[PDB]
């Protein structure tokens, strides 16, 4: 959990800041964020919710393509709510703002969390004094975890490791999808058999993007 | 990151940044209401 | 002897001295406590000589700055491109040349500065460019905006490039004292490898990619349909078709056979009559030469190898007999004083601009630039100006070696020394000279203007009543028109048009034409040398009187940037060479101002027009023959009779140029309150204003104090030249752009 | 035998590296060229001597990579489309590509930069520091990249398998002889690169065309002379 | 250029003389300094088997020299109508 641990690259001398204890902590920082203790609370708190909703995404686009392509009438990730509005009772507008009232209690319950640790579990909401309280930095607890594995230390330590590491899997997934769906116009579930079809010859060079074609000789 | 912070916290960074508000604010409204001269609601 | 010296990380890449603003000087490491703290920051930033009396800290600054400047260029040259690849018609503008403006700024839609964007022709919206970018696009080859795009992205990584170079030269390797004092390799690598490679590297771009370009596109073919320069490159059978000698394939370069290379090598010296421009053939040769030249040059001097010539041996050996120690101490003072060097080369590069200027006006070198009035007229004001601004430059910092890097140990007998010794002599006959050449040129302007309002035409020295004509250089004028018929056989034609021959046009608007001399070009030419000299005689008293003076005897102690010693000794207010440096840039203004008046009415009289079959109808109809030879003439018939596009441009693309005209003569009336008027009385303004925000208990911690009596005159002389040049580029675009 | 060394180099190098031959006339391996601490300028003798002996094995693959396919494919071994020239297999489009591959070239070359990129920086990594490749758990052959003191000769239990040169002057002697020949490849890849701008023919085409005419086939009649 | 021309023959006897000319007194080399005469000097670079002051930029300024005085005087007779 430090010292000789596994960093970005082997031999790079890792941060004085970034001593390990944080989850997925490799080490890795060429612009020197994060050196600030409040700083480095902000980028944490920030790295785990966009962690979150990039897995939430990520496994929705999966989903949604994966049914598309089994045969449930699905659309693409790209250009969704065009449709989405088309077919919902609540129309543009009502459903955005709708989405930002509902969402600004957990954001600003969130940030004075971060800013006041524990301030929030103090019988404010609906009388709730035990929960609502964040157990670590980035790791509220309590309600949002109902079933109790993370009570032991190890336990929650591996689960850490285990959230960032797939949360920036996601994050990369994410960036793949925007990236292949500009560049081929298809579901990734449809790059993906594109793909494992015929690997020697469908890839990010035969698209048309990315490697530019100027004299085609 | 504090010593860019505070070389971020003198003065013409700060000014700098104002102004680019400040533009931006004149030039948004003036795009998306198109030529106004008298304040008619 | 001569080896790469560098220390390893000297100064470490910490964001802490960001944070401080004042910390290069010990007097601004105190922290501030006036608002005059702040200008102070602002105007000692690069005063290298101030922060350290090491001389190798000084080498390792200039330097980083020096890439910082070429990352800065390089960035500015990509980001021109970049807006030719995409905000520009330089497609349209390749299909006719001749019919669609060149644009390459577009503007937003935002509070009706669209109506900027003119109608330039070829489908396009933008504001008409004067850069001449264009054709220099065109003399390069450039056909496509995938190009344009491709060199704004190399210059952007060229840019990043030097910028990370100037960072590791500085913070990572920084060369020590020695590395930079080897003055002879310097010169070698400069004259080999600056001058001469890249005079090599363009003549051979312009003989394989230029080349078959521009005569494919002179021939009339669809530049689509003009194959690419990859082509010309690999695949030898289109560049054969094009010129037969490329078929030897080497064979003659290697042989000593070069006559076979005179198909597109050429010596048809004159003007291209399909695009008006210089034949691209013989900037092909010439650029070669000058490479040739330079190769040879660059291996004069010794470095390491024994042969070669020293700069110090050459310098003490040239001695005569009339100036005792001659040229002794010049080398250790152009090898330790970076001032000096400063001075030669803001010199050297001053009046080289000033060649460029009138060398481009006289022969364009680029296609389709003589017909583009607009262009060639900013390019010769815009070079101009620059010559002049570095050419005054060159005396502010000679000056401030004379203060500073000047050492009186090693200058006893030599010509610096001597220099000093009859400096007075020198002041006193350059201002007789001056007031000489202001009497018999300007009141020669005040009798014509005399004699013509007293009803006396045979009283003037104009054209039909006294003939004060330019015999000597209609005379050298005749004799470079006949240069290829005696001198220089084997010359097609003339080497410009400007000495004589026929009228070159390019779509009914002529090219270039000969230029006819009388006695208003006497007049204005003994007039621009009147207005050199005065400048010459400010900027020269100002180096020489220095260090002392009779009014002064110790001026050297009181530094080069000083406002005055007081009221004393009558008053010495304006006596430091800063302040003559301050006074002959009005001069320089003045003159060059009056120099690009007089291109601008010559060439617009005598020069540009339409071409018809009657005739070469002029813009202005040829006034300059008669209305040039008096101060009325030019208030009439060439700042009223021309300025009347600029004050009716308002409702068209060109009142963009109306408003920067109003905005320079505000920023020029706005000057003179800095140039006019003092300290003690705005201090004591803001003294008043202190009490008011004192009253209201919102006085700030840092003391609001007036600006100082240099830093006064500096605003006052950087507003008024702002204004100056603003007013006139206003003018002279709106006139050249709606009537030409 | 010092080939043509130059006097006054060899007063800062000795008799330590392979070649040393004394030849250096403009100076580079000059102590006082980049003397300091940290991390310093490119010109050092250490940086010098490792991209020196990088060089010399990427000209001798890269000559070998150029005869082997045209010699093997003038005879029967390798068979006449796959015997290009080194130049058209794809490396430069407008010289020519082969079509005919298992795969696209670009894949190719994200693959290729892929793996390099992963080579290249882990003996980047271990230059700056050494060993250090041995202590991160990179497959479980983080004990194969153990390296040495002397970044251009790491050995170990894969880069020198066979163990050459127990003693110190086998050492010496094949350190030599890798220079030397890596040396003569840089040259050879030289010359095959003019070769190939110029004759736009392969190396073996052209030394086959010197042996026929010496003088008929020669540097003066390429370039048109006689 | 070819083998048994004018200007081949005349160019080869123009950097043979400079070559001859560098070995022997005559033209300034590395060994020879001073503007009137020529001096002796440091051997700077070791000769390598040469005898006397003669290494390889000598041989390489020489030939450089050589070749400019030979493509001179070729061009220069061709102007004139001569070899
Ligand atoms: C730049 C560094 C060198 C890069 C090329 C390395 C050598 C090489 O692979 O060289 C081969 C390539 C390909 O060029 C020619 O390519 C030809 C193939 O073209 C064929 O296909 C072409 C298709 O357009 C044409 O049809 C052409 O007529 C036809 O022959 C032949 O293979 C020739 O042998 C070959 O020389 O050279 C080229 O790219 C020539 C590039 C020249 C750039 C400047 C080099 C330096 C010049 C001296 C200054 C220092
Ligand atoms: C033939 C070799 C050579 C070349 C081409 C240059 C070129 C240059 N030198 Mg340099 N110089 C050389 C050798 C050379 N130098 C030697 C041997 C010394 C030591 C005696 C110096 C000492 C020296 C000083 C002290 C200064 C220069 C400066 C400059 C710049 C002048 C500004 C200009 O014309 O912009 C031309 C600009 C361009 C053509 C744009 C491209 C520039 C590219 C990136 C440069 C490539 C050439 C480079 C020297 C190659 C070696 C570097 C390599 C390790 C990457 C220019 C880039 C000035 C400077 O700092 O400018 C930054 C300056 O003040 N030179
Ligand atoms: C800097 C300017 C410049 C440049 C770049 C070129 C370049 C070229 N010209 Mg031009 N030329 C020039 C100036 C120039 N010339 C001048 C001043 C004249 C005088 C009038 C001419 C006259 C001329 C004629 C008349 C012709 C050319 C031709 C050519 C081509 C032949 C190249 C050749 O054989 O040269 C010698 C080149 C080499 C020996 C190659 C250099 C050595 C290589 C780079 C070594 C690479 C080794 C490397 C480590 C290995 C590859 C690495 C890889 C594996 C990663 C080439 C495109 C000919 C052409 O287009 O037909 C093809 C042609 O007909 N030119
Ligand atoms: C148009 C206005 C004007 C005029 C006439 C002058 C005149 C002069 N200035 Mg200048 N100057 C001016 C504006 C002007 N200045 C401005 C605005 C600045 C601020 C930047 C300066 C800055 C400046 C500096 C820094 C210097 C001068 C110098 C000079 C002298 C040069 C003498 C010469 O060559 O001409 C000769 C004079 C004339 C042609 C005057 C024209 C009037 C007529 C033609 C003369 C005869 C009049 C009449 C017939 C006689 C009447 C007799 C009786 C009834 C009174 C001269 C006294 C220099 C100097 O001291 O001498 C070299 C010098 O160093 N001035
Ligand atoms: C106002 C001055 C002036 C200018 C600008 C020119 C310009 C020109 N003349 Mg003309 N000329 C002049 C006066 C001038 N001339 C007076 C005479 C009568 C004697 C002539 C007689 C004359 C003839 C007979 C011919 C010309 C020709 C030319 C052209 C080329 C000349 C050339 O190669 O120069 C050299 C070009 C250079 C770029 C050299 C510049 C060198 C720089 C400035 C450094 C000089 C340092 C110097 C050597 C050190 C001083 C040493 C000293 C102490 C001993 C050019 C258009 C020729 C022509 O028709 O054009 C094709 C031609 O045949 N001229
Ligand atoms: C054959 C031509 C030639 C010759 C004789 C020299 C000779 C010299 N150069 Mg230069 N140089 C050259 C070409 C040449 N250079 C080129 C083409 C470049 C651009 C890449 C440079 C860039 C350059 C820099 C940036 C510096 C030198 C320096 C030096 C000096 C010692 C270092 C050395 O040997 O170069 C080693 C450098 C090379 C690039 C090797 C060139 C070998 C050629 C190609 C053969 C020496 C006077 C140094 C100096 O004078 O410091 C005071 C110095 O700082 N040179
Ligand atoms: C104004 C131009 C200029 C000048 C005079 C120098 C001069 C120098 N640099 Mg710098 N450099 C420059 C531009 C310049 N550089 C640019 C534009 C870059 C970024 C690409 C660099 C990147 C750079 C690095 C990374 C290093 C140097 C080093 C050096 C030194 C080695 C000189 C030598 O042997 O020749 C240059 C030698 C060559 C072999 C030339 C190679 C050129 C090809 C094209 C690459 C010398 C003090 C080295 C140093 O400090 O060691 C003492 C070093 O480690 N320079
Ligand atoms: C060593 C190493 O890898 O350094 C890699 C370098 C520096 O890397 C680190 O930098 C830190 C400061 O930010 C400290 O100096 C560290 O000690 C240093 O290792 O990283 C870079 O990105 C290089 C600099 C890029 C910008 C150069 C601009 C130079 C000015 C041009 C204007
Ligand atoms: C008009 C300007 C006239 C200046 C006259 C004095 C020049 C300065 C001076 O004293 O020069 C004297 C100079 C002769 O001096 P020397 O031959 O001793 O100078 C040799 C050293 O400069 C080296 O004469 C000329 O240059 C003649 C042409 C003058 C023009
Ligand atoms: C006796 C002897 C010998 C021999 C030797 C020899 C024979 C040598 C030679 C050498 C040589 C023979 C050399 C040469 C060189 C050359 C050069 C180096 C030249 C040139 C170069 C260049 C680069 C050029 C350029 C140019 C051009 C292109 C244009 C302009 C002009 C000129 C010309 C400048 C032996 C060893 C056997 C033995 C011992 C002794
Ligand atoms: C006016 C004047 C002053 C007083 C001028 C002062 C104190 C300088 C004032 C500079 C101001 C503060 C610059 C900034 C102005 C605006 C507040 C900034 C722009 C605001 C908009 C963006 C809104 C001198 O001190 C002086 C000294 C010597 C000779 C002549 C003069 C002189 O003429």
């Amino acid at each position: 959990a430090g010292a000789d641990r596994p960093l970005w690259s082997p031999g790079s001398q890792p941060p004085a800041w970034l001593d390990g204890s944080l989850a997925g902590d490799y080490g890795f920082d060429p612009l020197h964020l994060s050196e600030e203790p409040e700083m480095r609370k902000w980028m944490v708190q920030a790295e785990l919710v966009h962690a979150r909703w990039a897995m939430l995404g990520v496994a929705g686009i999966l989903f949604t393509s994966i049914a598309a392509k089994n045969g449930a009438p699905f659309p693409d990730w790209y250009d969704a709510g065009k449709e989405a509005i088309k077919t919902s009772p609540a129309p543009l507008g009502s459903l955005i703002f709708t989405e930002l009232l509902l969402f600004g209690w957990v954001e600003t319950k969130r940030l004075y969390d971060l800013r006041n640790p524990g301030s929030q579990g103090d019988g404010s909401f609906l009388g709730i004094t035990d929960g609502l309280k964040g157990k670590e930095n980035g790791y509220p607890g309590g309600l949002f975890d109902p079933m109790g594995m993370s009570k032991n230390e190890a336990s929650f330590k591996e689960a850490k490791v285990k959230e960032i590491k797939n949360g920036r899997l996601a994050m990369l997934a994410f960036v793949g999808f925007i990236a292949q769906h500009h560049a081929t116009h298809k579901s990734p579930i449809d790059n993906l058999v594109d793909h494992v079809a015929d690997p020697f010859h469908v890839t990010f060079a035969t698209n048309g993007v990315s490697v530019p074609h100027f004299t085609e000789f | 990151m504090k010593d860019f912070t505070t070389y971020l916290s003198t003065a013409p960074v700060v000014g700098l940044g104002w102004a680019i508000f400040t533009s931006g604010l004149l030039i948004e409204i003036n795009r998306f209401f198109p030529d106004p001269l008298v304040f008619s609601f | 002897k001569v080896k790469i010296a560098v220390d390893r990380n000297p100064v470490e890449t910490n964001f802490e001295k960001w944070a401080k603003p004042g910390h290069f000087s010990r007097a601004l490491a105190k922290g501030p406590n006036t608002t005059t703290w702040i200008w102070n920051l602002h105007a000692d930033a690069h005063d290298f000589d101030n922060h350290t009396s090491d001389l190798e800290e000084i080498s390792r600054k200039v330097f980083s700055a020096h890439f910082g400047q070429l990352g800065i260029i390089l960035i500015w040259l990509s980001g021109m491109y970049f807006h030719g690849a995409r905000f520009s018609n330089y497609e349209g503008w390749l299909s006719d040349p001749t019919h669609i403006k060149p644009s390459a700024q577009v503007v937003w839609p935002i509070v009706g500065q669209e109506i900027l964007n003119g109608d330039v022709g070829g489908g396009f919206q933008g504001i008409q460019i004067t850069s001449g970018f264009f054709q220099l696009w065109r003399a390069s080859g450039i056909t496509s905006e995938l190009q344009l795009y491709s060199t704004a992205i190399g210059g952007l990584v060229l840019a990043a490039a030097c910028f990370f170079a100037g960072w590791f030269h500085y913070h990572k390797a920084a060369p020590k004292l020695e590395w930079f004092q080897n003055v002879e390799s310097m010169l070698n690598h400069h004259l080999a490898g600056l001058l001469g490679l890249g005079s090599l590297a363009w003549a051979g771009h312009q003989i394989h990619v230029s080349l078959p370009v521009n005569k494919l596109l002179d021939a009339g073919v669809d530049p689509k349909e003009i194959p690419l320069p990859h082509e010309f490159l690999l695949n030898q059978s289109i560049i054969a078709d094009l010129y037969p000698s490329f078929s030897k394939g080497l064979a003659p370069f290697f042989t000593l056979n070069w006559a076979e290379y005179s198909d597109f090598l050429t010596f048809k010296g004159g003007l291209n009559p399909v695009t008006g421009g210089l034949w691209l053939s013989d900037t092909a040769h010439h650029h070669l030469a000058i490479a040739v030249l330079f190769l040879v040059a660059g291996h004069q001097y010794r470095t390491n190898w024994g042969i070669g010539h020293s700069i110090k041996d050459i310098l003490e050996s040239h001695k005569g007999p009339f100036t005792g120690n001659g040229h002794a101490g010049l080398y250790e003072i152009l090898t330790t004083s970076w001032h000096a060097q400063l001075a030669i080369n803001l010199a050297l590069f001053g009046s080289l601009s000033i060649i460029v200027a009138h060398h481009m006006y006289a022969m364009p070198p680029y296609p389709y630039l003589a017909t583009d009035y607009g262009t060639q007229l900013s390019l010769f004001t815009h070079h101009m100006w620059i010559g002049g601004f570095c050419v005054v430059g060159a005396g502010a910092h000679a000056a401030i070696f004379m203060v500073r890097d000047y050492d009186p140990t090693n200058n006893y007998n030599n010509l610096l020394d001597r220099v000093i010794r009859h400096r007075d002599a020198i002041i006193s006959h350059l201002n007789w000279v001056s007031i000489f050449l202001g009497f018999h040129s300007f009141g020669l302007y005040i009798h014509n203007d005399t004699m013509s309002a007293l009803g006396r035409p045979q009283d003037m020295f104009s054209d039909t009543a006294i003939q004060l004509q330019p015999v000597f250089a209609q005379w050298i004028q005749n004799t470079h028109f006949t240069a290829p018929q005696l001198t220089a056989p084997n010359a097609l034609a003339a080497t410009s048009l400007t000495w004589g021959g026929d009228v070159v046009a390019v779509g009914g608007k002529v090219a270039m034409m000969p230029i006819a001399l009388g006695t208003s070009d006497f007049l204005v030419h003994h007039i621009h040398a009147f207005t050199i000299h005065v400048t010459v005689l400010i900027l020269l008293k100002g180096v020489l009187f220095a260090r002392s003076s009779r009014l002064i005897p110790d001026k050297a102690n009181l530094g080069f940037r000083f406002p005055c010693d007081g009221p004393g000794r009558g008053g010495t207010c304006q006596v430091s060479a800063w302040d003559h440096v301050f006074l002959g840039l009005f001069w320089m203004y003045n003159s060059l101002s009056i120099v690009i008046f007089h291109f601008s009415w010559k060439m617009q009289s005598d020069v540009w027009g339409t071409v018809t079959d009657s005739g070469v109808s002029h813009i202005t109809g040829g006034n300059f023959a008669q209305s040039a030879n008096t101060i009325n003439g030019w208030l009439r018939d060439f700042l009223w009779a021309q300025s009347s596009q600029v004050i009716q441009s308002y409702g068209s693309a060109l009142s963009a140029y109306g408003l920067m005209f109003l905005g320079a003569h505000f920023v020029w009336a706005f000057s003179l309150m800095f140039l006019f008027s003092g300290r003690g009385y705005w201090q004591e303004l803001i003294e008043s204003i202190v009490w008011a925000h004192n009253k209201l208990r919102v006085a700030p911690s840092i003391q609001p104090r007036a600006l100082s009596i240099t830093q006064g005159r500096a605003v006052g002389v950087a507003h008024y030249l702002l204004g100056g040049i603003a007013t006139t580029w206003s003018f002279f675009l709106a006139r050249i752009i709606a009537v030409g | 035998l010092y080939v043509g060394s130059d006097a006054a180099a060899l007063k800062y190098l000795d008799g330590t590296l392979p070649g040393d031959y004394g030849f250096d006339p403009l100076g580079l391996l000059d102590p006082t060229v980049s003397n300091g601490q940290g991390a310093g300028g490119f010109v050092n003798p250490r940086w010098l001597q490792y991209s020196e002996v990088i060089h010399a094995r990427w000209a001798m693959l890269g000559a070998a990579g150029c005869i082997a396919p045209e010699i093997l494919g003038k005879a029967g071994v390798i068979p006449a489309e796959t015997a290009v020239d080194w130049f058209r297999t794809g490396v430069i489009p407008p010289a020519g590509v082969y079509k005919d591959f298992w795969a696209d070239p670009f894949t190719l070359f994200f693959i290729e930069v892929v793996a390099i990129q992963f080579a290249e920086l882990k003996r980047l990594q271990d230059y700056k520091n050494p060993g250090s490749q041995s202590r991160q758990y990179f497959l479980g052959l983080e004990g194969l990249f153990k390296g040495s003191d002397n970044p251009a000769y790491p050995g170990g239990p894969f880069f020198n398998f066979a163990n050459f040169g127990k003693t110190e002057a086998e050492m010496k002697k094949l350190k030599l002889n890798e220079i030397k020949n890596g040396r003569l490849a840089m040259l050879a890849m030289f010359g095959y690169g003019a070769q190939a701008v110029i004759t736009g023919d392969g190396p073996f085409d052209n030394l086959l065309a010197h042996l026929a005419d010496p003088t008929g086939a020669n540097l003066i009649t390429n370039l048109g002379g006689k | 250029g070819f083998i048994g021309s004018p200007t081949n023959l005349i160019m080869v006897a123009s950097t043979g003389a400079c070559l001859f000319a560098s070995r022997f007194g005559l033209a300034p080399s590395v060994r020879k300094v001073a503007q009137p005469l020529k001096l002796a000097d440091r051997e700077v670079i070791q000769t390598t088997g040469d005898p006397a002051g003669f290494t390889a930029t000598d041989v390489l300024a020489m030939g450089a020299a050589g070749h400019a005085i030979g493509v001179g005087i070729v061009l220069g007779l061709k102007g004139i109508g001569q070899l």
